[PDB]
């Protein structure tokens, strides 16, 4: 795969502001999940489209 | 008649003379700059429980990411530095990286490059020659420090003659017992411990009597301009990490025990002044190859 | 690199046309080649990997001042991308663009008395691929015409079977032998899809795999670069 | 003293040093697995009483459908592989085939030219050199299975020192009678019919009486890094083939047995670990040759 | 007089008593099917451009996805069957897998441990003996193919015995010089080249004649019960890769050319039967042994 | 497994009642206790790993056929998991259960002169951890009630510091100072900090954390009891009550 | 024949065979990375005025608050980590700590435990034996820098047997006057100050002229794995500091003078490879200790 190429003057003087932080789900995960596993089970269910 | 000289300051082989250029500074500073970055990485993911630090880290310094089933050594950026260290500690050694892939290498951080913004002090103590009179014996042991043992039989007031260079700044003698030493053409001043020279003043005369051994111990201090992120504690084990994998290993070449024999070494010799600015880029790289390999462990027991 | 790009007689010919002798010279002095040297390659082996050096490594080796050491330069610049250290060359010789020394009565440079053998010996061209051999023996036959050696060419050839099957089939003199012909030339190139970031055992391997992984970035940010040093100043 | 060597470790000949690159090597495990797909397809071609498979087979190797009336060569693709071969074995060759070929060949498939994931067992035994005293008589036969004849006309015992180099990794060595064999420098153990011995830790010295002569074997194991599909049955089928095909016919090169004989001499060289990665890519390449050819004979 | 015998039939050492029950087996076979997945997952994994069937592989084998920077290696399953293939080899071994980790492994795959399944032939010859008058010289060389030299120097001809044993089911005997062979007190045949052999027969009486040496030739084909998923060519590769990691070096141990003569040399002994059984195991086991480290490979040069 | 996981006095207690002896003894010949060995660690070394087996591992080791082997291997399975080799023993001892032969006259074991010391140097007690060296003094103590030499338990307690602080505090006859003790016995358990499927060095180690990794195995297996969602489905004897007594006590 | 021998290799004392799974081990880096916070606490406290920073560092800690009454000592993880430092040192030293408490301290922090994902360079000089003639003295002094003094009495030159062990991967020796060194069954070199050796090749013979004496000095570089977290600097301080609070008082022990001695002695022993890895563990529970202590002392 390759980026498509931008326009010829984005090419000689184009800046782009980025930041490669990318982060942790960590701390949403670490902790007691017990109570709310059922209510997250419920949303997952429901997520993809039912019969 | 005898002359007594310090193991480590006999025949300096020569440095490379190629890396030396603007481009090639640049490089090595900032294969130190993101061979840091690869040691607090690693420390990030041993806590975080997570691989993506360390990939993050590899990725800048290897352009490639972390590959699983293939051990990772570094890629192109550790082979490049790798055998620049090669060609900086001998002139034997060959000049294999080519002058793009540096250009490249040089551009991945904002580096300023230089050299010469701060300074260091190195402990190896130079003893360039002591002569002593036909029935007096003189040993020299030592390094970091120089423990001089010299015995005088029949007669009586053996002269030594000490002379410590000209480059060292500031030696200090202590002795066993107290001992009398002056410079040249000066009066003998009254029998002390310890004394505090300049080597620039003069060839040292010490007297030394019949029977009792005497021993004087020296420790010297010399400065060498060196850039910030110097760090004499990672530049010697990126030294004692080199000579075990072997990349010092050429025809024709002197071994020392540390860097600071190295850099006080070539710079006693003739055309020393510049040779120290090779050593120091040297210095700067056995830096990153330290933090690099620590990252890295290939080699197992 | 914008030498080894090139993949066409044609264009070999337009750029050595619009290049001075400074670049294919250069300014380091190298190390002497024919060593029997240990290089760290840590990707494959702990211990030391055996290589000789060689005037077509792709890094600058020290040369003599004399006809043969200007000629081993040039050819190794347009087979490795990278010349040799000549010292004191005189500005006559290096505004003077890398044809007119080939294939020009105007240089001042006595180009006669060379022997293609001994020069083929110096460059190991028992070691360069099919397209290094090719362009260095079209060097070889830019220089037999000019000075009328086109019998010596021949000889060179009939005792080098393999060089003969994959000879040049141009003639110096002759615009329509040029413009016709087929020749593949590009030791570097943009590829389909990438290649691996990984290092070779060789030395002109892996000098050679470092001038295709940076041609793509070369390709895309070097017209600003040169531009900026280009404007306000006069060529050479 | 009289010195005795291992034919098949004397005068290795330099190998070649083209299409060793990344993008050649790619070329070497395209040409394996598609000779693989066109074996595989033909038996299936016999199997299921049709020809569907063979021409899907064919057609991707040689980039051009099978007809009754011309000959099944393989293509390009079998020529580029025979012209490569050529070139591995020896320094002379012409290596005439260009990059351009190369490049369009590894695309066909999406294989790494990886040749360091594996490794393989080489039961070649490499004797650099017997030193014999005077009135001894030394005598090597073979190579898989190296047997040393000695007897010794002298009065007394003598001394024979055995050099087996530094790169195999165990050597088990076996008498007819039972024998004492000690490293330089260490007591001699009592007699025992066989020793495994490290070739590294230095030359070694056996105790010859006078009498009978005394005949040793000698055994030994060397790994050597290879790619995955690496396959020792496959390889040396090739050798033979490439050998008897004329391929191998170049001025100033010597030949060798089997393909474990080659690149254990090459291995024993001046320098021989550069010789190692480039007779590996030879051995995929003639693992391929021999599927091509057996699919497509000639 | 003389008595000639091979070399490697002499003094087998005993073999392990342990890990030769049948869940135990079932071990031994989970490791080699796993093994086998593992080949053939990593040789997908390069054609497909994707490390997934690899990875997925590798976590049935070892229990966990590895992660970049630690060796893979096979973990527990690895540390079991290279300790496991320590004990089968000799008493002495200290045979230190608990029962718990060999129940769970066994549990990973449902096969059986079954080691009598199929057969397969050992070419080793097996000469126990070679029994011969004193003015004749007999050399006995090789194992594969054994090669016998007999020079008679005596004045007339010479009678020699051979002993096969009676574990071989034929040998098969070609000589350089046509020559006289028959069964003890049986009638002298004419001078032929090959000879045909039941070594349960009896011993074989050779004749002798004085001049050129006679040099015969010794092929013997033996057939042992083993699991149908043995595979003679992995299972010598096998025994190679254990004996150069050192997996073998125990003390008071015999060492083996190939695992043909050790297979043989354990079947030309006392309790031979119960001898074989463990060395079959082994066999299996060092088959998976071959596998998983040509997957997965540690050792560099 | 299921004895390194009893973590009160009560819980171990009412197992050894329970389990009957057969399961302390090995039938497996294992190798000779104490030898200098040389291991397989691949994943840290390549050089073989020097060790010395013991009789505290979780693997089968000869043993001596006197009344001497059989009090070392039911103190081996209490805290390495695995008993030892002892051949031949009768039917009516292996029916019987561990705390019978530690606690009961009616076997016919004599045990009056066994030395404490000599049993704790066998069975290596400088390599025992902590909770391993409590569950060896349980056993010693229960030995020692039996035989009438309560003395000798305390002079052996005496000469070792450590040991007389942590000795369990309970006595062999009375239920009441069973329930009241607080002290933790669990080799093996759910583990806090993050366990991992990596080797360990030590023989001893290496076994113990097969059990480990097993019993988290066994924890979420089908075969585990869980008390907070099926009590009702045990019976009666089995379930959990403040009222449950041994056997006498 | 006298045999000279290095004071800190003899009668190296066993280690404890306890703390060392992988519970245990995230207890000592938990330790560690928690230390290393309590020392940055006090600069954080220095930017502030207040002493939230420390207090709220002591209370991870500690697992609880400190108070102005009575002196800090660091609470539970305190008495952990300085018994767990007694049981490494001597097989003899009990094993107070529970395992369910270690548990417990190892759950504060997220960090994994892993001993072998960097080396160290250790700088003792390991010389096993010298080996004299009996007109010769030879003095052995120093662990660092080893400089051994040698006298040669006698009417001609003698030769003297140097043996570094086969665990050293360099050494460094370098004369006060030139001298021949070789290794066995090799050729004298010419006379020169420096020489590089690696151990593991063989014993080297000195030539010793008759006359002055002859004093060498050795330098040794040893790489052992080490966690990532090792501080050279830290880890000696801490072996200082855990002597003097008598943490090594035990009996039947052998005392040295640093880290550097302690690991090379245990690593020279008949079975050293098991010691290192105990002594690694060691120096890493030395170097929190080093930190907690200067940041709490008692």
């Amino acid at each position: 795969y390759r980026p498509r190429r931008f326009k010829e003057i984005e090419h000689t003087h184009g800046y782009v502001y980025r930041e490669l932080n990318q982060g942790s789900l960590l701390p949403l995960v670490d902790a007691n999940l017990k109570e709310s596993s059922s209510y997250y089970f419920k949303k997952l269910m429901s997520s993809i489209s039912n019969v | 008649a005898n002359r007594a000289t310090s193991a480590f300051l006999d025949n300096p082989h020569p440095v490379g003379v190629n890396y030396v250029d603007e481009g090639s500074r640049q490089f090595v500073a900032v294969a130190e700059l993101l061979a840091s970055k690869l040691i607090d990485s690693s420390r990030e993911s041993d806590e975080s429980n997570s691989d993506v630090p360390f990939v993050q880290a590899y990725s800048k310094f290897a352009d490639d990411n972390p590959r699983h089933l293939r051990v990772k050594t570094g890629g192109k950026m550790a082979n490049a530095l790798t055998n620049v260290i090669r060609s900086y500690y001998s002139i034997n050694a060959p000049a294999i990286v080519p002058q793009v892939e540096i250009d490249r290498l040089a551009s991945k951080a904002t580096v300023s490059g230089d050299m010469y913004n701060s300074y260091a002090i190195f402990n190896s103590v130079p003893i360039v020659e002591v002569l002593s009179p036909a029935r007096t014996t003189v040993s020299i042991v030592g390094s970091d420090r120089a423990d001089v043992t010299m015995l005088n039989t029949g007669a009586g007031a053996a002269n030594i003659t000490f002379n410590f260079g000209q480059i060292a700044e500031t030696v200090i003698l202590k002795g066993s017992v107290p001992f009398q030493l002056a410079r040249l053409n000066q009066p003998m001043p009254a029998a002390r411990f310890t004394y505090k020279l300049r080597p620039l003043d003069g060839p040292f005369i010490v007297v030394l009597p019949v029977g009792n051994p005497l021993v004087i111990s020296a420790t010297a201090a010399t400065r060498i301009q060196v850039p910030l992120a110097f760090n004499k504690a990672l530049v010697e084990s990126g030294f004692q990490t080199a000579m075990n994998d072997g990349l010092f290993d050429i025809q024709n070449v002197n071994y020392y025990s540390s860097f600071d024999e190295f850099i006080i070494s070539q710079y006693h010799a003739q055309d020393g002044i510049n040779r120290v600015s090779t050593c120091v880029i040297l210095g700067l790289a056995l830096q990153a190859y330290d933090q690099m390999r620590r990252a890295l462990p290939v080699r197992r027991v | 690199m914008d030498v080894l790009s090139k993949g066409s007689l044609k264009e070999l010919l337009a750029h050595l046309e619009k290049t001075p002798l400074e670049e294919a010279i250069s300014y380091r002095i190298g190390t002497v080649p024919y060593q029997n040297v240990l290089i760290s390659r840590n990707e494959y082996y702990n211990q030391l990997y055996p290589d000789t050096t060689s005037l077509i490594d792709g890094v600058s080796r020290e040369g003599q001042r004399n006809v043969n050491g200007l000629i081993m330069s040039i050819i190794s610049y347009v087979v490795s991308g990278s010349g040799h250290y000549i010292p004191n060359i005189g500005f006559m010789l290096l505004r003077r663009s890398i044809l007119d020394i080939l294939t020009k009565h105007d240089t001042g440079l006595v180009t006669n008395n060379l022997n293609y053998g001994i020069i083929a010996r110096n460059l190991t061209v028992s070691k360069m691929n099919c397209e290094q051999r090719k362009r260095m023996l079209i060097c070889f036959k830019l220089l037999a015409y000019k000075d009328g050696n086109q019998n010596d060419y021949e000889i060179y050839l009939n005792q080098n079977i393999p060089l003969k099957q994959i000879a040049p089939n141009f003639i110096p003199g002759d615009m329509r032998t040029v413009i016709h012909n087929q020749d593949q030339l590009a030791i570097v190139g943009i590829p389909a899809y990438r290649l691996t970031q990984s290092t070779e055992l060789s030395i002109r391997d892996d000098n050679a795999k470092s001038y295709k992984l940076g041609y793509v970035d070369w390709y895309n940010s070097n017209s600003f670069l040169r531009e900026r040093s280009e404007f306000n100043l006069i060529r050479l």
